[PDB]
């Protein structure tokens, strides 16, 4: 078939000018179609950015006419998206696509690349235990103030997955914070040891926090 | 312009 | 830019039942060449998009016949005869007629489930956190349906508004439920200034809020 793969930097600092690459295999970017870029913001809002025609012609979204540019390399069979003087609002998942003028649509999509824009420094998380005061018992784990993503949260080194609810990270002051809960039998708590396992490979940190009754 | 400025 | 309005925002469906997503445009999508360039896009969470329909009603290669598209001028409609698990995700109506190319907001397609009351768990800030000078109270709202929910933080019987941050899970692959995490972050100075901390959740399962508290 025809497939498209996106590549580039995951993380970029504001006011910089990064570039994404779309590698295409199974068809020549020089024969017929148009070749597009689309971004998906948080909230999953999608915006068409522009395209490079098989002839080499380009056209962009009027709201991005001057801030961006699209180029191509015929020898490598690749096309590029050039961001310029980037901001944190440019944080999105960037997709490349093939487009038909006959069908007026994008027929093939790539598995996009997430490009996050932040000035925050690589900081490891603080790991906090959550225990109740006074049937089933729910314990918790708070990972506070880490950058960048991802974080791996595990319960009992990988032994518990049945009651585990791990929540998406939310932004504090330029820093990420996620929660995880685990619901267990009262016969196993505090009778047996329950440990929250946290890893943040970006800062190269592994923290284990055993929950203790209050 | 429409369709052509979208794919043309 | 032609605005594309989808109806509804979220759609609840029992497996095997029919469903309909409507799309309305601010301008007619009929082009001067006599064609209407409206397309339907499908996407699962974490997965990339995929074209489902193009030109109003033409199905893509692997698309099952259970999907049908219709409409003209400004009104368009995607219908599923019977919904399978492989259909769960968000659907977008996308137009290619006018410059620039625009997408609809999206319609969330979720499984219809029996009403579920949230399991509420409240947690005082850890001793370890207080040693840093920071203090955050965590309230867990687990296993509830539907996802329509409002949490309220109450300090000594008064509403707290600033410093609260919320996080939602997607629908569970197992029991088709939702879960929510709510945190209230303050300073140690402020946390030790008050005695009773409560989180109040408002759901459809009860006309009265579900209150979970702790005193210092």
């Amino acid at each position: 078939d025809v497939q498209l793969q996106e590549s580039g930097p995951d993380l970029v600092k504001p006011s910089q000018s990064p570039s994404l690459t779309c590698t295409v295999t199974g068809y020549s970017i020089t024969s017929d179609y148009s070749w597009h870029w689309i971004r998906q913001f948080p909230g999953d809002k999608l915006e068409w950015m522009g395209y490079i025609h098989y002839s080499g012609s380009t056209n962009y979204n009027p709201s991005l006419k001057s801030r961006i540019s699209i180029t191509r390399d015929t020898s490598k069979n690749q096309f590029f998206l050039q961001l310029s003087s980037v901001t944190i609002e440019d944080t999105a998942t960037y997709y490349c696509a093939r487009g038909t003028i006959y069908e007026g649509s994008l027929d093939y999509w790539g598995q996009g690349t997430t490009l996050t824009v932040s000035s925050a420094k690589t900081t490891p998380p603080s790991v906090y235990p959550l225990a109740p005061g006074s049937s089933m018992v729910t314990l918790g784990c708070l990972v506070k103030g880490y950058f960048p993503e991802p974080v791996t949260v595990t319960w009992n080194s990988g032994s518990l997955s049945s009651g585990v609810h791990t929540f998406p990270a939310v932004l504090q002051s330029d820093l990420y914070t996620l929660s995880s809960s685990v619901t267990v039998p009262s016969s196993t708590w505090p009778s047996e040891t329950v440990t929250c396992n946290v890893a943040h490979p970006a800062s190269s940190t592994k923290v284990d926090k055993k929950i203790v009754p209050r | 312009c429409g369709l052509e400025c979208n794919f043309g | 830019d032609v605005v594309m309005t989808q109806t509804p925002l979220t759609l609840s469906v029992t497996i095997g039942q029919p469903a309909s997503i409507s799309c309305k445009s601010s301008q007619s999508l009929l082009y001067s060449d006599g064609k209407t360039y409206l397309n339907w896009l499908f996407q699962r969470p974490g997965q990339s998009p995929k074209r489902l329909i193009y030109l109003v009603s033409k199905l893509d290669s692997g698309v099952p016949d259970r999907f049908t598209g219709s409409g003209s001028g400004i009104d368009f409609k995607l219908k599923i005869s019977r919904v399978e698990a492989e259909d769960l995700g968000v659907y977008y109506c996308v137009q290619g007629t006018h410059f620039p190319q625009t997408f609809g907001g999206g319609t969330k397609l979720e499984i219809k489930r029996a009403d579920a009351a949230p399991t509420v768990s409240i947690f005082p800030p850890s001793s370890e956190q207080l040693t840093s000078g920071g203090a955050s109270v965590v309230c867990f709202l687990n296993n509830f349906y539907p996802k329509d929910i409002n949490v309220k933080w109450k300090i000594d019987g008064s509403e707290r508004q600033n410093g609260v941050l919320n996080s939602w899970t997607d629908q569970d692959s197992k029991d088709s439920t939702y879960s929510m995490s709510s945190t209230l972050t303050l300073t140690k100075d402020e946390y030790e200034r008050h005695n009773s901390y409560t989180c109040e959740a408002t759901h459809k399962t009860s006309t009265s809020p579900i209150v979970k508290s702790f005193n210092r």
